């Protein structure tokens, strides 16, 4: 039981995550308010208070002599599943006869959208994302040709043991889920859950993996985030000979359900490494475009 | 409950058994350690030979509380206080008791 | 009445009569975390009083040249009072955070200050200077504890990302001519209930002059910037032997 | 970790050595998802 | 030595606190095991042989 | 069923299957200050878990000609865990405590040890033999932290008193034909609400052989004497920086 | 406000201390019952098991066939008051006219009831103690004889200025309670409250006054309470020139109003100082008597 006062009359505990904020609906732009010339002493919405942190809150309405306008223009097409639910290419895979990457037949590739510039920039945005997603594959020759040939796709979890050939027993497939397909059928394609032991994926992590001394030859692992890392996706020609064409997969990746937290800033030096955020520093470039002088167009 | 093979260091055939039995005996009070492992269910080691741990080989993640019951088989007039301890994450192996 | 106010905290007590309001990260006040949110059964331990209470941990000098510099948090305090303690002792970790950020001039200095908070602040490198070279940042440099760290590239804050839009984070100015503080209440932000202390840094908080500091040769010329910050709802579970990373 | 609380004793005529079996399993509140095949393929070549 | 598992409960051997479980069991029901498509023939019908 | 036990706190739990039942020293179980009993306004911090669970400090040999031990307290465990932080940091602390000290042996092992708490114990010299050099014990005696200390003449204590009467504290016996171990609960002593953990020593722990130790060559000849202890609601207050003395 | 479970469940902060026993009334000795011969199994009343740290709870009646015993015998003489409220010896004061100690005709006591061992040892039997106390000044010569002369015996507390002379300028007692009498008159006797900074005075204090390094040339201030250090006692002939004879003030004490706790085992050897509990070491002595065999009467 308690008895002391201070014990009674403390907030220690309080799970209610109080909000001073809340959503409102809507579905269509605000709409104008006539308005008429005010000459008033003691109001002033044209002057504000940048420092508080806070944007203006001065209207049209209280600006300018301002007509009525009914605003139907829909906010539909801003929403976060109209923006990133449009399937892009997050990932090529090539399998080449004769060739110094992958001329086995076969390939894993690590999964990780953040080797293409335009969806990356996309999901940069926010810090946390979570969402289901709609896998697309698209094979054919170097060349754009469709040939006869059949094709394994396996999602290889992580702990699950990764084919190291085109005749390995892992492509038993006997718990792991895959996709057998033509190059002459349509482009495969399945539906992906949110499997991260998080609630929610993160595009940025400022911390490390494990503990101990982070010595220079370990800081390569400095933002990786396991909670991130969902796997390996296999391919491979159906055979235990060798394929008679050269193959190249690309995967399109399209989100839904979504849901996102914690806006940032955008992307605005080229990319250059999958893993984090490093820029050419001879080449730091302006945002934007420049000109000659402050006074000029 | 299956039986963890907490000293998995023999390796010849005719020895494999003693991988499911760890020894204890008369020591000098000094709080000596007897024997350490780590216990992460899914990964190579002691609980490899539990079917807990192999079952739990197919699947990518776990979440839960385990529990580990040691049965002494020493004999009745036999006595002794041993001290068990599960270091949480971020702590190294402990030096002394 | 919005230029003057008191942050009293723990046995703590802050004032200023130039404020600027204060604001409040994504408008939610930090919480403890609820039975359905949390996942690990130990009953945690809530010091209240003895770690929820303002430390005063860094000062640094304005200068007409000055480019910014960046803290982390919970970095910062991991080695100062009880909260360090609890911070090392245990394996997971939760708080909201008050900042409260310093600086006075005079009626005749000039220049504005932006300070901003930014979640998962993580730090790139210029990668060889060519970008040919896959370089990491050192753990000085992602965690520079108490002392901070110095901005190379202010303008993509050290992280290819135009500081010209930072302020879509939880954020204030100290436009001398205005005030002489800032203060923001963040909650605890993560895709966890609870997290390391030591291994995960959830937030940054950023200082950079944005209007370069002025005045006129015979007004003082030592301008400070002291940071001042105070753990909130702190929760610690996961106990064993201390650590420091 | 397991350490000596005391010390292991015994009187004249009993084994001056011992031996501990452990048991394992999970509680109640265990689960386990997302379903992948095990790390192992217990075959060499073709099983005839 | 009786043959049974522990009862002992995390509730018991140290102070918790309460956490609401959602985690589904759905996963580790038998079809969820056993129902996904595996190899198990290979038959070969070659012209020289 | 009175010989079994388990005393579980914090994230620590101890067995027994040879047992005395437990004592509760003066009839009253520990307890937090109440409003009227306290004095200093600050609001106390009360850690609680981290704290307030089993601290396994020390094992002393028994031996055959073994004279006695002692242990301070709080002074056992200034520099231990959660707790030893708290007491560094703080200026006021009080708490009771569960003390648990275990001696397992054999069916044909014998002895008998006395433990008793005894309140505001202070130690003595011999006074230079002669009684007439006025020494005083150093602070490694009457402060000797986890190790503790050996007695130099049990029957009087080091302290001129009859050790004799010392049942009239607090105390429990390990006959080794009986049980293994002892278990006393004590409610915080003093003749103030709070003090200090550095300069206040409440009680003392004393582990005496009043029966000899004794056994025929060939059964196990070391006998340990482990001493298990834990902070039962435990308070802390006047918070500043860390101090060891 | 509270929300978590843990937090409205726990018991932090209860400040009501369990008690396990209770005091029942017992104005006298209990009686015995009447008792016949028991040939029972199970039951076993003579059994005991020390261990658990408890004393015997067998009677009279179930060990022997007893008869009925009215008891009317008192226990009114054991209670505190009855035990301590009786005046004894606590200090000596003497004002010698050739002297080596206080040739001056005034004296300064630190009041300290430790340096005589009949009350010593009765009141060290408990460490707290709270109590008022009757104090009665007893003054003559050395050979008993009673003289016309007056003298003041004044109460310096701990900061008040401590006389240094017969004409010291504190003896104008403005605010300090001063006693002017004649050794002629009937002793002096006043009451005196419990002033101490605590609760109870405690005769014994296992610690330092201070902070800081013990080292070996402070170690003399290990087991110092101001606590306990109510003030000085000073004492002076009433005039600015010499008396004319050699005094003696005897210092009696009657406690009353009293309450202790944490009894402790009772003093076995020999005292030596009064701040401590230092025995002499080459002399340590049995508790009692002896004898030749157990065996031997
Ligand atoms: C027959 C079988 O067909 N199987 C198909 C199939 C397809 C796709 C599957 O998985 C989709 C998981 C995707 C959506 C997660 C992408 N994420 C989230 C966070 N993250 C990330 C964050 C920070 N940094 C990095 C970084 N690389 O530096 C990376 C990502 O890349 C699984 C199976
Ligand atoms: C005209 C004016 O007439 N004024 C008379 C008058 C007489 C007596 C007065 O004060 C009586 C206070 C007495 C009762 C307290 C005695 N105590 C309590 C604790 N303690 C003590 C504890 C541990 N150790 C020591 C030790 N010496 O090592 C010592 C004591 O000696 C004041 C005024």
């Amino acid at each position: 039981g308690d008895r002391v006062a201070d014990v009674i009359e403390s907030s220690i505990g309080d799970s209610v995550s109080r909000a001073l904020t809340h959503a409102l609906p809507a579905p269509t732009g605000q709409n104008t308010q006539v308005s008429s010339h005010r000459l008033d002493t003691g109001k002033v919405p044209a002057l504000q208070a940048a420092e508080i942190g806070a944007s203006s809150n001065a209207s049209d309405e209280s600006m300018i002599e301002t007509r009525c306008v009914l605003n139907s223009h829909s906010t539909a097409e801003t929403t976060l599943d109209s923006f990133f639910s449009r399937a892009g290419l997050v990932g090529e895979i090539d399998l080449p006869l004769e060739g110094t990457t992958n001329p086995n037949g076969y390939a894993n590739w690590d999964i990780d959208i953040t080797g293409y510039a335009q969806m990356r920039r996309k999901v940069e945005l926010f810090t946390y994302m979570r969402f289901d997603a709609e896998f697309t594959f698209v094979a054919c020759t170097p060349t754009g040709e469709v040939v006869p040939q059949l094709l394994q796709y396996m999602f290889v979890p992580p702990g699950a043991p990764k084919p190291d050939s085109r005749e390995s027993l892992a492509w038993q497939t006997a718990t792991n889920p895959s996709v057998f397909v033509k190059l002459s059928d349509p482009p495969a394609q399945v539906s992906v859950p949110f499997m991260s032991p998080a609630s929610a994926y993160q595009w940025f992590y400022d911390g490390y993996p494990t503990f101990g001394e982070h010595k220079q030859e370990k800081d390569l692992e400095y933002g990786a985030c396991p909670n991130n890392m969902m796997g390996t996706f296999s391919v491979r020609t159906v055979g235990t000979s060798k394929s008679k064409y050269p193959l190249v997969v690309r995967i399109y990746m399209r989100m839904k359900h979504v849901r996102a937290w914690i806006p940032r800033p955008m992307r605005n030096q080229n990319y250059l490494f999958k893993a984090n955020p490093n820029y050419a520093g001879n080449s730091i470039k302006p945002t934007g475009a420049s000109r000659t002088a402050i006074t000029t167009l | 409950e299956t039986i963890l093979e907490v000293n998995n260091v023999p390796t010849n055939a005719t020895s494999l058994m003693e991988r499911l039995r760890f020894p204890v005996s008369a020591q000098a009070g000094k709080g000596e350690l007897c024997a350490v492992f780590r216990a992460d269910p899914g990964r190579n080691g002691p609980w490899q030979s539990t079917l807990l741990g192999q079952l739990c080989g197919y699947y990518t993640q776990w979440s839960g509380s385990l529990e580990v019951t040691f049965m002494f088989t020493g004999s009745f007039m036999a006595t002794g206080k041993m001290l068990i301890a599960y270091t949480p994450p971020g702590g190294p192996l402990p030096k002394d008791r | 009445s919005d230029r003057v106010a008191q942050l009293t905290i723990g046995n703590s007590t802050i004032t200023t009569q130039e404020a600027a309001n204060i604001i409040v990260g994504y408008g939610e006040w930090p919480s403890y975390c609820s039975d359905s949110d949390a996942t690990a059964v130990d009953k945690p331990t809530r010091p209240d009083v003895s770690v929820n209470r303002f430390y005063t941990l860094d000062t640094k000098l304005w200068e007409k040249s000055s480019k910014g510099w960046y803290w982390k948090f919970p970095d910062v305090l991991t080695e100062t009072g009880v909260f360090g303690q609890n911070a090392q002792f245990h394996y997971l970790y939760r708080s909201g955070f008050c900042i409260h950020v310093q600086c006075n001039a005079s009626k005749f200095h000039q220049g504005a200050l932006l300070v901003a908070v930014l979640p998962e602040y993580v730090i790139g490198t210029v990668a060889g200077g060519t970008g040919t070279e896959d370089t990491h940042p050192p753990y000085k440099q992602t965690q520079p504890g108490a002392d901070g760290f110095e901005l190379q590239h202010p303008y993509v804050l050290d992280a290819g990302i135009p500081i010209s839009q930072l302020t879509v984070c939880p954020h204030q100015w100290i436009n001398l001519r205005t005030n002489n503080c800032a203060t923001i209440i963040v909650p605890y932000i993560n895709a966890l209930p609870f997290d390391s202390a030591l291994n995960h840094c959830n937030f940054g908080l950023l200082v950079v002059p944005i209007s370069p500091l002025d005045y006129d040769q015979g007004a003082t010329p030592v301008i400070p910037i002291t940071i001042t910050l105070a753990p909130m709802c702190s929760e610690f579970a996961g106990l064993r032997q201390a650590v420091t990373q | 970790s397991i350490w000596y609380q005391t010390n292991y004793v015994v009187p004249i005529g009993a084994p001056n050595t011992a031996y501990i079996i452990a048991l394992a399993a999970a509680q109640k509140n265990f689960t386990m998802k997302l379903c992948k095949d095990a790390s192992d393929i217990l075959q060499t070549g073709t099983i005839q």
